[PDB]
């Protein structure tokens, strides 16, 4: 299977200010990703970016990804 | 390196899937470069439904001629098979 379950039972908010935010977004997905909705952000296990707000979330980054996705599992943020 | 066979094709879920299934249709029509519309307009090119043929897919048909009424089993497929299928093996016509 080329589309591999990586980024499952996770939630992540990718802001539309994100560079490269189009082909981050559809990886992400294509990789079982979540995305959350700017209204529902402060409940998401991710965010990408910075902690402010919802700094419950865990700070990650498109390099952490794209990381992620060539590693084929989930990995340190 | 995913592959491309859905770009620039424009895509509408209609109706209620089962279980994941949106979701699983999302993550496919994306992984495969599809664009996914939030609204049903004359811009949609491929209707994906479960249910069955009621008269606005015939209302919608007259607005965009080339449109396009396929069955999730066209993108499952497309995905297992990694290719673009014909979606007219998959198609929803009147009952």
């Amino acid at each position: 299977k080329v589309l591999l379950d990586i980024f499952t039972g996770v939630r992540l908010y990718l802001p539309p200010s994100t560079p490269d935010f189009s082909r981050l977004r559809r990886y992400f997905v294509a990789f079982d990703g979540d995305l959350v909705q700017e209204f529902d952000m402060t409940s998401a296990t991710h965010v990408l970016g910075s902690r402010d707000k919802n700094p419950a979330a865990q700070q990650v980054s498109p390099e952490w990804i794209w990381a992620c996705i060539r590693k084929r599992r989930l990995v340190a943020p | 390196e995913l592959p491309d066979f859905f770009q620039g094709k424009h895509f509408f879920l209609y109706g209620e899937f089962p279980g994941d299934e949106r979701r699983k249709l999302i993550r496919y029509v994306t992984a495969f470069n599809g664009e996914l519309e939030d609204y049903m307009s004359d811009r949609v090119q491929f209707v994906i439904t479960a249910q069955e043929w009621d008269p606005s897919f015939e209302e919608a048909l007259m607005d965009n001629p080339s449109l396009a009424f396929v069955r999730p089993r066209w993108i499952y497929s497309c995905n297992e098979k990694q290719k673009l299928l014909p979606h007219q093996l998959y198609g929803v016509v009147p009952q």
